[PDB]
C-alpha cells in the first residue's frame, strides 16, 4: 500500500507552502501584508498568529498551525511568525527521512530525543538576568516590537511599556502577571505621538452637567442602586381616588426624591457615578436639576464587571442601599477633569486617587483605525514579552546565534551518533538554517555568504557576534541589544516539537459530515 | 503546492504602482480645487442633487472607493478638514505625490526600511525648520490679519469677489463671542454662532445681526410682535396637557370628585401659567408643545410662547441674554416657585420677515453681545457655498487667535523649505541624503498645481523664487529675499504681506505630519491578499 | 443630430498621452530580464497548443499582440531592428521605453513637442556621430584577425543569447561555414538539418550538402549506397510514364499500331535511361518524380536515382557541387556534370539523409546540429540565425563596439559632461536623455541579483576620468576594462538603435488625440 504514504507526501507540502506563504514577516526586519477580508474591512498585520487567524482555510495542516500559534502567544506572545517557518523545515527535513526509509514511529522517537538534546543546549546557551534591571527588559522588549511596524516611535513605546511592569505589580515574586490588570483604549484620530499613560483609568460618558467639568479635590461617589420614583421590585399600581390624593403623590414624590439627595449630600460627597442597568434604571431629571443647585457632578450608565477596577482605583465602593452608603467611603482623587480630542469626543481621565490602585490604563492614537491596530497587538505582545521575562529570569541574544549553535551542536551530535537515528539527527542539525537563512535573505542579503559566516563563527565556539542588519554581517550583538528571552525560544521549540510529533504520527485524513 | 489561501495574491510592485494608481487617480480628480485660481467641480448625485463644491473634503467625501489605501486617504482628507479646515484639498496631493516618488524610488531597489527612516526624519527636521526659520509678528496686525486670512480662505471659494464686507462682517461675529477658558487665554465656542440661510437677493443683501436669530416664529399673530423690554423665561418642561404619571390608574366609586379631576388635568398647568405670568413675563420659550389654553392664555397677557423650541440654541441664547435653563420651578426644596432674579436680559424681540417668510429675532442681549449671520443669496447651493466657505474660515481664525502665529504663503513656506531642506540634507551623506533631497524635490507640486491652476509659466517664477531662498540660505547678507513668496494675482514674487496671504504655521505642521505618516504607513506594505468574498 | 456616426469616442491632450505612455511602460516591463548572458526565458501558448519558447526580445514582441498605438509601435519597431540588425531588440525597446517614462513628468508642466522633439534629434545626431568616430576596429585586413575577431562578435552576440559552454565551439563553427561561401552571401544557401537525439556539442557543419532521403518505391536497396568519386547530373526532368503534353491524343486503327505506339512509349523512356547512363553520371536527383521503371533500371545499372527533391536542395547542390540544373539530357555534356568524391546514404539519429561530399568546390553548407527537443533545437537554432545575421552584416564593416554596458556608460557619460554647455529646457531636456541613457547595465545587473546602483556610481567614476572601455562581469561581479575581454559587437546596431529611438520618441510624443471607429468590420 502507498496511498496512505501520498496522502501523508500531499499533508507536508500543504504545510510547507502554507508555511512559506509567511515567509517576509519575521524578526527585526520583517515586512507587514495585507488581509482584506471578503467583509468591508481590512487589517494591516504583522503578528504571525493574527495572519494564520484571518486565513479562513478549509485544509487541516494550516489550522493546526493557527493553533499552534494561539498556544504559542498564550505560553509567550511575539513573534509566532517563526514557529510555523521551523515546523515546516522540520517537515521539509523529515521528508528525506521518510524517503529514506525510516519508519514514523521512528522518526517520532528521533524528533523526541533531539527535543531531550535540544533542552539542555538552549538551557547552557543561556544566561540569568536581573528583575528590576532597566537595560534589559528595556532591550527586550524593545526588540520584540522591531518585529512590528510602530518600531519609528520605539523610543516612545518602550518606556510607557516598562513603567507598566513596574506599577502594576511588585518585583518581589509574582512568578506570573495578571494582564487584566493593565487596560488599553483605542480611538479613531490623533497620532501616535498624542499616546500616553495615566496611573488612573478614564471614563467614556461626559458629565450630564456643563455648570462643572472638571473638579479638583472632590470626594468622589459611586453608586448602583436605583434611583428612579418609588417602584417595588414586584408589581403595583398606586390608585389615586381625588386630586388631594394626586397633590399628596406629586408632593411625597418630590419629597422622597430630595430626601435621597439631601442623604448623599449630607455624606459629604462630591461627585456621583451610577451603574447601567434596565427595567426602572437609575437616573432621573429632577436628580440632575438638585445636583446643578448644589454643585455636583455625575455619570451614568456604568459597566458591571468594571466595579473592581473602579473602586481599586478611587477607592469608593459599591453599595445597593443608602443605609450603608457612608462618607468614609469616598475615593478622594486630585483632580477629575475633562479632555478634548478636537472634535473627536470628551473624556474623564480620574488623577491623583488616595486609594491604593493596582490597575494602569495608557491610551493610543493615530491618522486611522489600523495603525492603532497594529500599535495594540505591538503593545500587547510586548507585554507578554514581560510577563514570561518575569516568569522566569533567562534570556538568550538574537543575530542568528541560538539556532546555527543548535544546528551545529546537532551536526556533532549526529557525528558522535550511530544507528538509523544518527541520519535523523543530521537532519535535524540541517533543519535551523532556515531561519538564518530567511533573516539574512530578507536582509537583502546574499544568504550563503553570512550564514556560512555564522556557522563558521559558532565553529569557533565564540558567541555574543551573530547576525547584524546594520552592521551587514555577522558581528556583536551585545551592543545591538538584540535580546530575548530564553522562555520564548524554550516554548517555541517546545510547542512546535510537540506538533510535529502529532503531524508525524497523523497520516490519515477522511472527510466527514 | 498551490497556496490554500482561496484568494488572490498579488506580488511585486503591482499592488504598489495600484496604490500609486490610486493615489494617482483621484488626486488630479480633485485637483482643480485649491489655491487663489481654484475653479468649481460639479457634482450631481445620483438622486439628481447637483452639488457645488471647492474645498477638497466635501468634494472626496461623496464619492464611493472600494481601493483600501484611497478610502485611508479618503479619512485622511476628512480628519484635515475635521480639526484644521484649511488645504481642504492640498494633503491629498501632496500624500500622492509624495507616493509617486518612493514607489519609483522603491523600483530603483533601494530597502524600504532607509526610505521610510527618512520619510520619519525628514517630518521631524521639516517642522523643526518651519518652527524657527520662519518666525515673524502677528502683533503688528490685529483686526485686519483676521481680514487677509478670510480673504485666503475665500481665495478658491464663490465671494472671493466681496471679501471687504464679508472679512469685516466675520472678524466682528468672531469678536462678538470671544470667550475665556483658562481665564488667561481667550476661548471660543464653535458651531456656537448660528448661521441661518435663505435664498435671497443677493450675496451683499446678507446682513449680520448684534444679536440671536431663531429657526422659530410667533405661534399666532395674537401675541404682540415686538415686546418692548425683554425679561425672557426659557424653559426644558413640556408644557403640554399635563399627565401625572405612568404608573397611576384611577378607580372612584364616588362620581363627585370625578368631574373635578378633569378641572385639575387644566389646573396644574394653569396655575403656574399665572405663576410663570406672576412676574410679568415678555417671551416663553419651551421645548415642549403649547396647546390652545396657554395660547389663549399667553394672548390674554401679551407674552410671545413658542413651542418646538431646540436644545443647544437655547442654552446658547440663555446665556447670552444671562438668562437660565429652567425644567422645573421647584426650589433647592419641594418649592416650585417662579424668581424674578434670572429672567433673560435684551431689548426686543420681533418677528422680522427677510424675503417672503418671517422669524424670530432677538436684539442686543445685555451686558455681551452674539454673533448669528443670516446667510442671503441668489439660490440654496451657493448660500450653502458661503456657509461652507464661512466655516472653514472662522476654524482658520480660530486656530490663529487660540496660537497668535502665522507666516506668509502663496508657495512662500513651499519654496522656503525646498531650498533649506534641499540645501540641507549633508548631516547624512548617506541613502538617506537621497530621501531628503526627494522631499526637498517634492515640494514642487504646490507651485506646479498653483501655477496650472493659474496658466502661470511654472518653470521661471519656482527658478526665481528658488534662487532669491537659496541666496538667502547660503549668504545670509541680503536674508531680506526670505521673506518673499508667489503671488497669482499676476504671478509675482512679493513680500506675501500687501496681499496679507498669511496661514498659521500649525496647519502646515498638522499636514506634514499626517502626511508622512500615511506615506509611511504605506511605505511599509508590500503585499495583499484578497480572500474570497462572503 | 449627432455630429459623428453613434459608437465613436476619443481621448485629448494630456491623458491620452499618460495613458499612451503608461502602455508603453506595461509593453515594455514584459521582457525586462530577457538580455544578458544570465537572461531568464519566457513563454506563451497559443490556442493551437504550439508553445513557443524564446529570449531574443523581437521574435517575443512578434509573439505578443496589442492594439494601443503606442505599443504597436513599439512592435514593429522591434520588428525593424530585427530586420536590420537581429540583436539588442530588447536593448531599443526597452531604452525607447524609459526615455519615455523619464519625460512623462514633464507633460504635466510648461513643456511643449516642438523642444522636446528637437533636443531628442539633435541628440541622436551627435550620438550617432559618436558612434561612427569611436567604434572600434580590427583595421588589419589579415585574415587570422578577422577571422578572431569574427568568432568573437559571434560569443558577444552569445554573451547575452542561451548557450555559454560552447561560445568559441560554436563560433568557429559559424565563422568557417560562411567562410566556405562566396561575396554574395545568399541566404538561400544554408542548410539547416535539425537533428532529433544527440548531444548539443554534436552539432557539425557539413562541407559538401546533405539533405532528407524522400520517399522512394519499391525496388530500392539494391543500389550501391557508397561511390568514392561519383559525378552528379542535377535534373528537373520526369522519369515517369506521362502523356506528352496532358492534351495529346491518339487516333489509330488497328492492333499493331497500338503496340507500335506503346512500344515507342518504352522506347522514348529507355532512350532517356540510355542517355542519362552513357552520359556517366552516377546519381540524379530532380524535382520531378522518378518512375518505378528508372529505379528499377539504375539498380540494374548500379546507379543512384532521386526525385522530387525540394528546389532549395538542388540549389545548394548546383551552388556547391560544381554543376548545373538541367531540364533537358539531349545535351548532356561535361561541363554539365557536377563531381564529387564521397556519397553515401549515411544515418544521423535514426534518419536517412544522403550525404554529398568531396567536392572541391563549395558555396553552400547544410548544419546538422543535435537535440532532444524541437523547442530548443529551435531556439538554438534561431541564435544561430541571428549570429549569422550578425555576422553578415559586421562582415562588410569590421568595426564594432565593447559589449557589457561599457559603450552605453561611454555615451551617457558623453551627454552629460557636454549637457552643461546647451541652453535652458533643452539643456535640462537633454539631461533628462543622458539619465535615461543610464538603464541597460544597471538592467543586467538586477537580472542577476546586484546592487546595480553601486556597481552604476563606481562604473560611473571610473569613466569620469580613470580610463573607458569599462564594462561590467557577471562571474566576477565588478567593473574593468571588459573591453578587453573581447566582448564586442557591431557600431551600426547603436546607429540603427539610436535612428528607431529618436523616431518613436518623435512619434509618441508626437501624439496628441485619437478617434475610434466603431470598428463594425469585425
Amino acid at each position: 500500500r502507498d496511498k496512505p504514504a501520498q496522502i501523508r507526501f500531499s499533508n507536508i507540502s500543504a504545510a510547507k507552502a502554507v508555511a512559506d506563504a509567511i515567509r517576509t514577516s519575521l524578526g527585526p526586519k520583517g515586512m507587514d501584508k495585507m488581509i482584506q477580508d471578503g467583509k468591508g474591512d481590512v487589517t494591516i498585520t504583522n503578528d504571525g498568529a493574527t495572519i494564520l487567524k484571518q486565513m479562513q482555510v478549509l485544509h487541516p495542516a494550516a489550522r493546526m498551525l493557527v493553533e499552534l500559534s494561539k498556544a504559542q502567544d498564550i505560553e509567550a506572545g511575539d513573534g509566532t511568525t517563526s514557529v510555523v517557518i521551523i515546523a515546516g523545515s522540520l517537515l521539509d527535513s523529515c521528508t528525506k527521512l521518510l524517503q529514506k526509509g525510516i519508519h514514523p514511529t521512528i522518526i517520532s522517537e528521533s524528533f523526541q530525543k533531539a527535543l531531550e538534546k535540544g533542552i539542555e543546549i538552549l538551557t547552557d546557551m543561556s544566561r540569568p538576568v536581573e528583575l528590576s534591571d532597566r537595560e534589559t527588559l528595556l532591550n527586550s522588549a524593545t526588540t520584540s516590537l522591531n518585529s512590528k511596524v510602530v518600531s519609528q516611535y520605539s523610543s516612545l513605546l518602550s518606556p510607557m511599556s516598562v513603567n507598566a511592569v513596574m506599577k502594576v505589580i511588585d518585583p518581589a515574586t509574582a512568578t506570573s502577571v495578571d494582564l487584566r490588570d493593565i487596560k488599553i483604549v483605542k480611538k479613531l484620530g490623533g497620532t501616535i505621538d498624542d499616546c500616553e499613560l495615566v496611573e488612573g483609568l478614564v471614563l467614556t460618558q461626559k458629565v450630564s452637567n456643563s455648570g462643572i467639568t472638571r473638579v479638583e479635590k472632590a470626594k468622589i461617589g459611586l453608586i448602583q442602586f436605583c434611583l428612579s420614583a418609588p417602584k417595588t421590585d414586584m408589581d403595583n399600581q398606586i390608585v389615586v381616588s381625588d386630586y388631594a390624593q394626586m397633590d399628596r403623590v406629586l408632593r411625597e414624590e418630590r419629597a422622597y426624591i430630595l430626601n435621597l439627595v439631601k442623604q448623599i449630600k449630607k455624606t459629604g460627597c462630591n461627585v456621583l457615578l451610577i451603574q447601567k442597568s434596565i427595567l426602572r434604571d437609575a437616573l432621573s431629571d429632577l436628580a440632575l436639576h438638585f445636583l446643578n443647585k448644589m454643585k455636583i457632578m455625575v455619570i451614568k450608565d456604568i459597566e458591571r464587571e468594571d466595579i473592581e477596577f473602579i473602586c481599586k482605583t478611587i477607592g469608593t465602593k459599591p453599595v445597593a442601599h443608602i443605609d450603608q452608603f457612608t462618607a468614609d467611603m469616598l475615593g478622594s482623587a486630585e483632580l477629575a477633569e475633562e479632555v478634548n480630542l478636537n472634535g473627536s469626543g470628551k473624556l474623564l481621565k480620574i488623577t491623583g486617587c488616595a486609594s491604593p490602585g493596582k490597575t494602569v490604563t495608557i491610551v493610543v492614537r493615530g491618522s486611522n483605525k489600523l495603525v492603532i491596530e497594529e500599535a495594540e497587538r505591538s503593545i500587547h505582545d510586548a507585554l507578554c514579552v514581560i510577563r514570561c521575562l518575569v516568569k522566569k529570569r533567562a534570556l538568550i541574544a538574537g543575530g542568528g546565534a541560538p539556532e546555527i549553535e543548535l544546528a551545529l551542536r546537532l551536526t556533532e551530535y549526529s557525528r558522535t551518533l550511530s544507528g538509523m537515528e544518527s541520519y535523523c539527527v543530521r537532519a535535524f542539525a540541517d533543519a535551523m538554517e532556515v531561519i538564518p537563512s530567511t533573516l539574512a535573505e530578507n536582509a537583502g542579503l546574499n544568504p550563503i555568504s553570512t550564514v556560512t559566516e555564522l556557522r563558521n563563527r559558532h565553529a569557533q565556539g565564540e558567541k555574543t557576534a551573530g547576525i547584524n542588519v546594520r552592521k551587514g554581517g555577522i558581528s556583536n550583538i551585545l551592543e545591538e541589544l538584540v535580546v530575548q528571552p530564553l522562555l520564548v525560544s524554550v516554548s517555541a521549540l517546545t510547542l512546535a516539537t510537540e506538533t510535529v510529533r502529532s503531524i508525524l504520527k497523523i497520516d490519515d485524513v477522511v472527510n466527514t459530515r | 503546492g498551490p497556496l490554500s489561501v482561496f484568494g488572490d495574491r498579488s506580488t511585486g510592485e503591482t499592488i504598489r504602482s495600484q496604490n500609486v494608481m490610486a493615489a494617482a487617480s483621484i488626486a488630479n480628480i480633485v485637483k482643480s480645487s485649491l489655491g487663489p485660481v481654484g475653479l468649481d467641480k460639479m457634482l450631481v448625485d445620483d438622486i439628481g442633487d447637483v452639488t457645488i463644491t471647492n474645498d477638497g473634503a466635501t468634494i472626496l467625501k461623496l464619492l464611493e472607493v472600494e481601493h483600501p489605501a484611497a478610502k485611508v486617504l479618503c479619512e485622511l482628507a476628512d480628519l484635515q478638514d475635521k480639526e484644521v479646515g484649511d488645504g481642504t484639498t492640498s494633503v491629498v496631493i501632496i500624500a500622492a505625490e509624495l507616493l509617486k516618488n518612493a514607489d519609483e524610488l522603491v523600483k530603483q531597489k533601494i530597502h524600504p526600511t532607509s526610505v521610510i527612516s527618512g520619510y520619519r526624519l525628514a517630518c521631524k527636521e521639516a517642522v523643526r525648520y518651519i518652527n524657527e526659520n520662519l518666525i515673524v509678528n502677528t502683533d503688528e496686525l490685529g483686526r485686519d490679519c483676521l481680514i487677509n486670512a478670510a480673504k485666503t480662505s475665500m481665495s478658491s471659494k464663490i465671494i472671493g469677489i466681496n471679501g471687504d464686507f464679508f472679512a469685516n462682517m466675520v472678524v466682528d461675529a468672531v469678536l462678538a463671542i470671544k470667550y475665556t477658558d483658562i481665564r488667561g487665554q481667550p476661548r471660543y465656542p464653535v458651531n456656537s454662532v448660528n448661521i441661518l440661510k435663505a435664498h435671497g437677493r443677493s450675496q451683499m443683501e446678507s446682513m449680520l445681526i448684534s444679536g440671536y436669530a431663531l429657526n422659530c416664529v410667533v405661534g399666532s399673530q395674537g401675541m404682540p410682535k415686538r415686546i418692548v423690554n425683554a425679561k425672557i423665561a426659557c424653559l426644558d418642561f413640556s408644557l403640554q396637557k399635563t399627565k401625572m404619571k405612568l404608573g397611576v390608574q384611577v378607580v372612584i366609586t364616588d362620581p363627585e370628585k370625578l368631574d373635578q379631576i378633569r378641572q385639575r388635568e387644566s389646573d396644574i398647568t394653569k396655575e403656574r401659567i399665572q405663576k410663570i405670568l406672576a412676574t410679568g413675563a415678555n417671551v416663553i420659550l419651551t421645548t415642549g408643545g403649547i396647546d390652545d389654553m396657554c395660547l389663549k392664555y399667553f394672548v390674554e397677557a401679551g407674552a410671545m410662547a413658542v413651542r418646538r423650541v431646540l436644545k443647544r440654541d437655547l442654552k446658547r441664547i440663555a446665556k447670552a441674554s444671562g438668562a437660565t435653563i429652567l425644567s422645573t420651578l421647584a426650589n433647592l426644596e419641594g418649592e416650585e416657585t417662579f424668581e424674578a432674579a434670572m429672567l433673560g436680559q435684551a431689548e426686543e424681540v420681533v418677528q422680522e420677515r427677510i424675503c417672503d417668510d418671517e422669524l424670530i429675532l432677538i436684539k442686543n442681549t445685555k451686558a455681551r453681545t452674539s454673533a448669528s449671520i443670516i446667510l442671503r443669496g441668489a439660490n440654496d447651493f451657493m448660500c450653502d457655498e458661503m456657509e461652507r466657505s464661512l466655516h472653514d474660515a472662522l476654524c482658520v481664525v480660530k486656530r490663529v487667535l487660540e496660537s497668535k502665529s502665522v507666516v506668509p504663503g502663496g508657495g512662500a513656506v513651499e519654496a522656503a523649505l525646498s531650498i533649506y531642506l534641499e540645501n540641507y540634507a549633508t548631516s547624512m551623506g548617506s541613502r538617506e541624503q537621497l530621501a531628503i533631497a526627494e522631499f526637498a524635490r517634492s515640494l514642487l507640486v504646490i507651485p506646479n498645481t498653483l501655477a496650472v491652476n493659474a496658466a502661470q509659466d511654472s518653470t521661471d517664477l519656482v527658478a526665481k523664487l528658488r534662487a532669491f531662498h537659496n541666496e538667502a540660505q547660503v549668504n545670509p547678507e541680503r536674508k531680506n529675499l526670505k521673506w518673499i513668496g508667489l503671488d497669482l494675482s499676476n504671478g509675482k514674487p512679493r513680500d506675501n504681506k500687501q496681499a496679507g496671504v498669511f496661514e498659521p504655521t500649525i496647519v502646515k505642521v498638522k499636514s506634514l505630519k499626517f502626511a508622512t505618516e500615511a506615506a509611511i504607513t504605506i511605505l511599509r506594505i508590500d503585499d495583499l491578499i484578497k480572500l474570497h468574498p462572503e | 443630430v449627432i455630429l459623428l456616426k453613434e459608437g465613436t469616442d476619443s481621448s485629448q491632450g494630456i491623458p491620452q498621452l499618460v495613458s499612451n505612455i503608461s502602455a508603453c511602460q506595461v509593453i515594455a516591463e514584459a521582457v525586462r530580464t530577457t538580455l544578458g548572458p544570465r537572461g531568464m526565458d519566457k513563454l506563451i501558448v497559443d490556442g493551437r497548443g504550439k508553445a513557443t519558447i524564446s529570449n531574443d526580445g523581437a521574435t517575443i514582441l512578434k509573439l505578443l499582440d496589442v492594439v494601443h498605438p503606442a505599443a504597436k509601435t513599439l512592435v514593429d519597431i522591434a520588428k525593424s531592428q530585427d530586420a536590420e540588425v537581429g540583436d539588442g531588440t530588447t536593448s531599443v525597446t526597452l531604452l525607447a521605453a524609459e526615455f519615455l517614462k523619464q519625460v512623462k513628468p514633464y507633460v504635466e508642466e510648461g513643456l511643449h513637442p516642438q523642444i522636446i522633439i528637437r533636443a531628442f534629434r539633435t541628440a541622436t545626431q551627435l550620438a550617432v556621430n559618436k558612434i561612427k568616430e569611436i567604434a572600434v576596429t580590427v583595421k588589419k585586413a589579415d585574415k587570422v584577425e578577422q577571422r578572431k575577431l569574427l568568432e568573437k562578435c559571434a560569443m558577444t552576440a552569445l554573451s547575452s543569447k542561451l548557450i555559454s559552454q560552447q561560445k568559441a565551439f560554436f563560433a568557429k563553427m559559424v565563422v568557417d561555414a560562411v567562410m566556405m561561401l562566396d561575396d554574395l552571401l545568399q541566404l538561400k544557401m544554408i542548410g539547416i538539418k535539425k537533428v532529433q537525439g544527440g548531444a548539443l556539442e554534436d552539432s557539425q557543419l557539413v562541407a559538401g550538402v546533405a539533405f532528407k532521403k524522400t520517399f522512394s518505391y519499391a525496388g530500392f536497396e539494391m543500389q550501391p549506397k557508397k561511390y568514392h568519386n561519383p559525378k552528379i547530373a542535377l535534373l528537373n526532368v520526369e522519369l515517369e510514364l506521362k502523356a506528352e503534353k496532358d492534351n495529346a491524343e491518339i487516333r489509330v486503327h488497328t492492333v499493331e499500331d497500338y503496340q507500335a505506339i506503346v512500344d515507342a512509349e518504352w522506347n522514348i523512356l529507355y532512350d532517356k535511361l540510355e542517355k542519362i547512363h552513357h552520359s556517366g553520371a552516377k546519381v540524379v536527383l530532380s524535382k520531378l518524380p522518378i518512375g518505378d521503371v528508372a529505379t528499377q533500371y539504375f539498380a540494374d545499372r548500379d546507379m543512384f536515382c532521386a526525385g522530387r527533391v525540394p528546389e532549395e536542395d538542388l540549389k545548394r547542390t548546383m551552388m556547391a557541387c560544381g554543376g548545373s540544373i538541367q531540364t533537358s539530357v539531349n545535351a548532356l555534356s561535361a561541363d554539365v556534370l557536377g563531381r564529387c568524391q564521397v556519397f553515401e546514404e549515411t544515418q544521423i539519429g535514426g534518419e536517412r539523409y544522403n550525404f554529398f561530399t568531396g567536392c572541391p568546390k563549395a558555396k553552400t553548407c547544410t548544419f546538422i546540429l543535435r537535440g532532444g527537443a524541437e523547442q530548443f533545437m529551435e531556439e538554438t537554432e534561431r541564435s544561430l540565425h541571428d549570429a549569422i545575421m550578425i555576422v553578415r552584416r559586421a562582415i562588410k564593416n569590421d568595426s564594432v563596439v565593447a559589449g557589457g554596458g561599457a559603450i552605453e556608460m561611454e555615451l551617457s557619460k558623453y551627454l552629460r559632461d557636454y549637457s552643461r554647455t546647451i541652453p535652458g529646457k533643452q539643456q535640462l531636456l537633454i539631461g533628462a536623455y543622458a539619465k535615461a541613457l543610464e538603464i541597460i547595465p544597471r538592467q543586467l545587473c538586477d537580472n542577476a541579483g546586484f546592487d546595480a546602483t553601486n556597481i552604476l556610481n563606481k562604473l560611473r567614476a571610473r569613466h569620469a576620468q580613470g580610463g573607458t572601455w569599462y564594462g561590467v562581469d557577471i562571474n566576477n561581479e565588478d567593473i574593468a576594462d571588459n573591453f578587453e575581454a573581447f566582448v564586442w559587437e557591431p557600431a551600426m546596431v547603436r546607429i540603427n538603435a539610436l535612428t528607431a529611438a529618436s523616431e518613436a520618441a518623435c512619434l509618441i510624443v508626437s501624439v496628441d488625440e485619437t478617434i475610434k471607429n466603431p470598428r463594425s468590420t469585425v
